[PDB]
């Protein structure tokens, strides 16, 4: 029931290297997940 | 279906307006939530504690 997110923003097809990601949030939600989508900013 | 109280200051007890609040807890499924406050205790050093 915990939805974890790790993240990192590192400035520079993906390149080649190693970088460990740190916890971002801790969310006691309870939510079940089986599918998801994404959102994009269009050109208008 | 609706009436209204009155409440003039010159009422006896049992007819003056009382304010009522009720608290109700429920622990559905959360792993941990709002708990009581924590009583600290300072912190000493260089001692077996
Ligand atoms: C998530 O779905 C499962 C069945 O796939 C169910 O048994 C479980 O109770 C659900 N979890 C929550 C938090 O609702």
């Amino acid at each position: 029931g915990y939805f974890k997110i790790y993240s990192k923003h590192t400035p520079i097809d993906l390149p080649q290297g190693f970088s460990a990601l740190e916890p971002l949030v801790d969310l006691p939600i309870g939510i079940n997940i089986t599918r998801f989508q994404t959102l994009l900013a269009l050109h208008r | 279906p609706l009436r209204s109280y009155g409440f003039r200051p010159t009422y006896g007890v049992g007819h003056q307006p009382y304010r009522v609040v009720v608290l109700s807890f429920e622990l559905l499924h959360a792993p941990a939530t709002v708990c009581g406050p924590k009583k600290s205790t300072n912190l000493v050093k260089n001692k077996c504690v």
